[PDB]
């Protein structure tokens, strides 16, 4: 039994979106599709459900104008429209059948950015001390648009020691950000963004003298 | 609507240890609750119908039970894949509701953050814009609170946060803050000052730079 | 509701759904004897249904209870044809929105 | 004096702000209130528009689609007190989609005495997180409030605004987080210690009277009440109602005279304005429980000497009868308000069947009319008709009226039968089997016709009689 | 088709009291 | 009633008119 | 196909007077054309002493016809081309060792 | 019938679609 | 609402074979 799901679904405000939910393994037209909502850092909440059979539909109020819900027998998969989109940010749609079994969710964001390529920039000094006992440097990309990047430390090697931290949207593009800790007797970072066939790949070298 | 109440909304645990949630009802369900498990990678699974009844293939460790108007999933032995999130869910009446959730958490030892400040690198400066960058690393628990201060004057805006999960390696948590000025309001000041505090200290830890050489 | 296995889980053939108009509480299996004729409680026999494997066998039994009045409590269980039989539950069918309560009266 | 103004009765606003003056003397409304659909309004219409003396509601609040209007605090500054005793679908409080509410500001609610508050659909609504309900009513469990601005991350409430956030509004828990109580920016939400339950307390914290509700101007006195717990009666508040009064509405006492005004012959109106009220139990109430009926001459409630007299109020004021079925419809009544007109051509069994289905009328108010009944041959069916009043007539001014019957031979055995018309007069063409000598008896007793009858005459005797045990022998 | 909170635009399109 | 005229059906554009208010 | 279920009430199927052919030119799941399950007091398919079915095609069924002999089953697979357990069929023969006749009565022993 | 679900009665803009062929 | 000729042309908006 799988309910798979669309998404990635970037969209623009004022517009509406329809995401899919295409059943197998079993007679989609005996059970009910529910549909959920959760918000990042969030709880879920029950938007509504179908009958396949009937085409016969229940919502929580909340959702009522918001969602619609919708089945196409023929394919046996099954839609959710949302409406009218104004500053959701992002949210993540699952579609389950009476609960046992769920899709594995659909991210809808809200944005009204174009495609951007990355700013690189090396992160390394404190400025005027240069002491020990570690030394962290970091990477920060940022102003890009869609998600996701790809942040590697020396092409693969050197695991251990990096953070990258999730990417936040800010003025609807994204920024972010790893840091690298090594002895201070001991590096590149590396940067890819699929949704621009771009690689920029900056050597953290320390702000200084002639090195 | 029924309002479904639960807690702990999160819990510190060791491998082997036995722990149990609640999800507290406010108004009789009856035996109609689901327990709930969903992975980092956002699947949702469900572990236990009508409150007792224990889905195919989920492992004997996981039971559930009833006292009054508390429901309880209960893990007698936990496993390192069991460190997640779980959520009741009743469906005794029309508006379908859901717990506020519990996440599992790895239990540690306590942690000091190391904290690193970073000045705007003199190639962003060229691009016009000034970002100072301030990681706090490796820290638990996972509570912690940062402050921002320009000329020794607390900074709000313009301060982005976030927080990576649970460390795979060593079960600490870490933090970077980002204030993002112009280059031209960067020059206007000289003092940047990151301040977090955390648990494991009265005192915050202070990092800072003056805008001078480098 | 639940699958029902016996011991040797072979040939498992039959569930049977009882649901009645009800009140409150007051509901019994033996009640007003059904015998032979006029009844005392709506039945439907559902055929036991198709395992399809080991790992993830639950394509629980289950029923589309259709022709009920709105705003209805029902008294409901199952039984396994001549093993196990669930407890009563009331079920109340939907009754209006307090929205379209309000619009109803709200509007001549 | 509690309530120094006019009670007035339920009220139901809708369209224009006009009617909405009716209140303007109103200290109690005895009623509902549902202001609504108000599409045209705008702040400046609510900008001059207030309600001070409105205390109490004792059924519901509704607002519904007003536009314009922005918060309550200037409407209804002092309402204190919604009692529910009738709500709106379980709700003694409605707000919904009331786009440009921004708060609902009614400072001086201190209690809901029965019923939840539902407030919906309002997208510019704050100050509801604010709210402790809990202080309001008993139950906040069945209360249903979502869809607010207040449910989004968008509410700035702030209660501090004197010295901000220095010995300001008082602060009570939600789970574990103490929040400040507000209703506005500038109002406070009253609390009480718990010594003083629900009768309120005065600014200095001094209880109330325990037969006050909610507030009261001094402490511990039942004539400074803002408004009671239980009964009110001369600028009082009691727990009952003193002789002579009656408790009326659950929240006022009122005497003998204003029950009796209230009974008092609403002439048509049987459905949904008339009642006519009775006394039962020191209560002055809209009709009598069941096992009683109505003693006339003082409208006092008393149990039924047997089965009670059923009144059956007509549909237009006139039913036709013309088969066993429409006769049915009448079963068990015993009073008839409006009139009856018969239409019976054929059937079986039909005396016994008319006389156990109509045999109990004992009165009917308007006229009787017997028209086109061929099957019958006499009205003997009517076993317990006394009384026909003609308060209503067949044109002509005819109270009782019989046409065309062809079979018709009797209309009550005379010798037994007491029947007694008070107006309208007496009609019979086309009866030619019923004798004028039962027509003029009939109009003795009650204060075309026989042409194909003759009317008993002359005597037969018998010449010889022979009984048998099996057998009898006649001349 | 007409509906839940349209039902009240709908009517005022036509009221216009 | 006008939820099930409408609602749970659908009213004409004149059946809609008639007792408006 | 003909198919018989949960039919409580009955004892026989010879209601079914002159059914002389089922074809089964459609069957029930698992190919069957006569279907006969959770009959509780069925006794009787038909007299096979007087009574001819044909069953052109498919397969007969049986299960859960607690008064239902397997030689009524039997002998029904002949004549077209979890039973009996709760009934002891025939067995014994009781004889009469006396009777007395009466206008109106008759006495047996 | 489509006269009878659209002229003696009013027909919602979907039921109108359905057999469109 | 919906009738006669109107039909044809009502369907015809919505068909757009
Ligand atoms: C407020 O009172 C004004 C004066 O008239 C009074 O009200 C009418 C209705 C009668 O009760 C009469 O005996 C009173 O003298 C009115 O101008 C105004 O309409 C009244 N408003 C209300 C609440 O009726």
């Amino acid at each position: 039994v799988q309910l798979q799901q669309s998404g990635p679904e970037l969209v623009k405000p004022g517009a509406l979106v329809k995401i899919s939910c295409k059943a197998s393994g079993y007679t989609f037209t005996n059970y009910d599709i529910h549909w959920v909502k959760q918000r990042p850092g969030q709880g879920l909440e029950w938007i509504g459900w179908i009958y396949p059979g009937d085409g016969s539909t229940k919502y929580n109020e909340k959702f009522k104008g918001k969602a619609t819900l919708t089945a196409d027998k023929s394919s046996s998969t099954a839609y959710m429209h949302l409406s009218s989109l104004t500053s959701e940010k992002s949210a993540v749609y699952f579609c389950a059948r009476e609960w046992a079994y769920w899709g594995q969710g659909t991210l809808v964001t809200v944005s009204a950015a174009k495609t951007t390529a990355p700013s690189v920039y090396p992160l390394a000094p404190v400025c005027g001390d240069t002491t020990g006992s570690s030394v962290t440097l970091g990477c920060l990309v940022k102003g890009y648009f869609p998600e996701p990047v790809t942040l590697t430390w020396n092409s693969g090697s050197l695991s251990s020691g990096v953070h990258t931290f999730p990417a936040v949207l800010q003025s609807d593009l994204y920024t972010l950000s790893s840091s690298v800790t090594v002895t201070s007797s001991t590096i590149t970072c590396n940067v890819a963004h699929p949704a621009s066939s771009t690689k920029v790949d900056k050597k953290i070298e320390p702000r200084g003298p002639t090195i | 609507d029924i309002q479904m109440t639960q807690s702990p909304s999160s819990l510190s645990a060791s491998l082997g240890e036995r722990v149990s949630l609640t999800c507290r009802a406010s108004q009789d369900i009856g035996g109609n609750l689901y327990w709930l498990q969903q992975g980092p990678d956002g699947t949702i699974k469900r572990l236990i119908y009508a409150t007792s009844s224990l889905d195919s293939g989920v492992p004997k460790r996981f039971s559930g039970s009833r006292s009054g108007s508390d429901y309880s999933l209960t893990i007698s032995s936990l496993e390192s894949e069991d460190f997640v999130d779980y959520y009741c869910l009743q469906y005794s009446s029309s508006p379908w509701t859901f717990g506020g959730g519990t996440k599992l958490e790895i239990k540690r030892a306590d942690a000091a953050p190391t904290v690193s400040i970073f000045p705007p690198s003199s190639e962003q400066l060229t691009s016009g814009g000034a970002s100072v960058v301030c990681f706090l690393n490796n820290f638990y628990p996972k509570d912690i609170n940062v402050k921002w201060k320009i000329d020794g004057s607390e900074r709000q805006n313009g301060v982005l946060n976030s927080w990576t999960d649970q460390d795979s390696k060593d079960s600490t948590y870490s933090m970077s803050s980002t204030l993002t000025l112009t280059k031209d309001e960067y020059e206007r000041h000289n003092s940047y000052t990151c301040e977090a505090t955390h648990k494991t200290s009265t005192s915050p830890i202070v990092k800072s730079f003056n805008r001078g050489e480098c | 509701w639940e699958p029902y296995w016996p011991p040797d889980f072979r040939d498992l053939l039959g569930f049977m759904l009882f649901y009645k108009e009800a009140p409150y509480q007051n509901v019994t299996e033996f009640d007003g004897q059904d015998a032979c004729g006029s009844n005392s409680w709506t039945v439907v026999d559902i055929d036991p249904p198709l395992r399809s494997n080991d790992p993830k066998s639950q394509n629980h039994p289950g029923w589309l209870m259709r022709g009920l009045k709105p705003w209805t409590q029902y008294a409901i269980f199952v039984k396994t044809l001549v093993g196990a039989k669930s407890d009563i539950i009331y079920v109340q069918t939907d009754a209006t929105t307090f929205e379209d309560y309000l619009h109803n009266v709200v509007f001549v | 004096h509690l309530y120094p103004g006019e009670v007035c009765p339920g009220m139901d606003i809708r369209n224009n702000l006009t009617r909405l003056h009716e209140l303007e003397n109103c200290s109690v409304i005895e009623g509902h209130l549902q202001i609504l659909l108000m599409f045209k309004t705008r702040p400046e219409d609510f900008r001059d528009l207030s309600f001070p003396k409105l205390i109490m509601i004792t059924d519901y609040l509704l607002l519904f689609r007003v536009y314009g209007l922005e918060s309550l605090k200037d409407l209804f500054p002092n309402l204190t007190v919604i009692r529910g005793s009738r709500l709106f679908f379980n709700y003694a409080l409605v707000i919904f989609e009331m786009v440009h509410l921004k708060e609902l500001g009614l400072y001086n609610l201190m209690n809901i005495t029965r019923g939840s508050v539902r407030i919906e659909k309002n997208n510019e609504l704050c100050y509801l997180a604010t709210i402790d309900w809990s202080r309001i009513l008993d139950s906040v469990e069945d209360n249903h409030i979502v869809l607010n601005k207040d449910d989004n991350e968008e509410c700035g409430d702030i209660c501090p605004g004197t010295a901000k956030g220095k010995t300001n509004c008082p602060a009570t828990v939600i789970n574990g987080q103490f929040v400040e109580r507000c209703w506005t920016h500038s109002h406070c939400q009253k609390v009480c210690p718990t010594i003083c339950k629900s009768h309120g307390c005065t600014a200095e914290g001094l209880c109330c009277h325990s037969e006050c509700l909610g507030n009261c101007s001094q402490p511990d006195d039942p004539t400074k009440c803002v408004a009671c717990r239980n009964f009110y009666l001369d600028g009082r508040c009691v727990e009952t109602c003193p002789p002579p009064y009656y408790h009326f509405q659950d929240w006022r006492c009122v005497n003998f005279s204003f029950c009796q005004d209230l009974h008092h012959k609403c002439k048509n109106s049987r459905r949904q304005g008339c009642h006519q009220y009775v006394i039962h139990n020191n209560k002055c109430i809209p009709e009598c429980p069941s096992g009683y009926t109505m003693n006339s001459s003082n409208l006092l409630c008393t149990p039924c000497l047997g089965p009670c007299p059923k009144v059956c109020h007509l549909l237009e004021g006139e039913k036709t009868i013309d088969s066993v079925t429409s006769a049915q419809e009448l079963r068990g009544c015993t009073v008839i308000n409006g009139s009856l007109i018969i239409n019976i051509r054929g059937g079986n069994n039909l005396a016994a069947e008319l006389e156990a289905n109509l045999g109990l009328i004992e009165e009917i108010s308007g006229y009787l009319k017997i028209r086109r009944s061929y099957a019958l041959v006499s009205l003997s069916f009517f076993r317990k008709l006394r009384l026909i009043r003609g308060e209503t007539l067949e044109i002509g001014n005819y109270s009782f009226y019989a046409l065309d019957n062809q079979n018709l031979r009797q209309l009550w055995d005379w010798s037994k039968h007491n029947l007694t018309i008070t107006q309208g007069k007496l009609f019979f063409h086309y009866n030619p089997k019923l004798c004028l000598s039962e027509i003029h008896k009939m109009e003795e007793v009650s204060g075309t016709n026989g042409d194909q009858a003759s009317c008993e005459n002359e005597l037969l005797k018998f010449s010889y009689i022979r009984t048998s045990f099996d057998k009898i022998l006649l001349r | 088709h007409l509906c839940g909170s349209h039902l009240v635009e709908a009517l005022y399109l036509v009221c216009g009291e | 009633g006008i939820v099930e005229q409408c609602c749970a059906s659908v009213c004409s554009l004149y059946q809609l008119e008639n007792y408006c208010n």
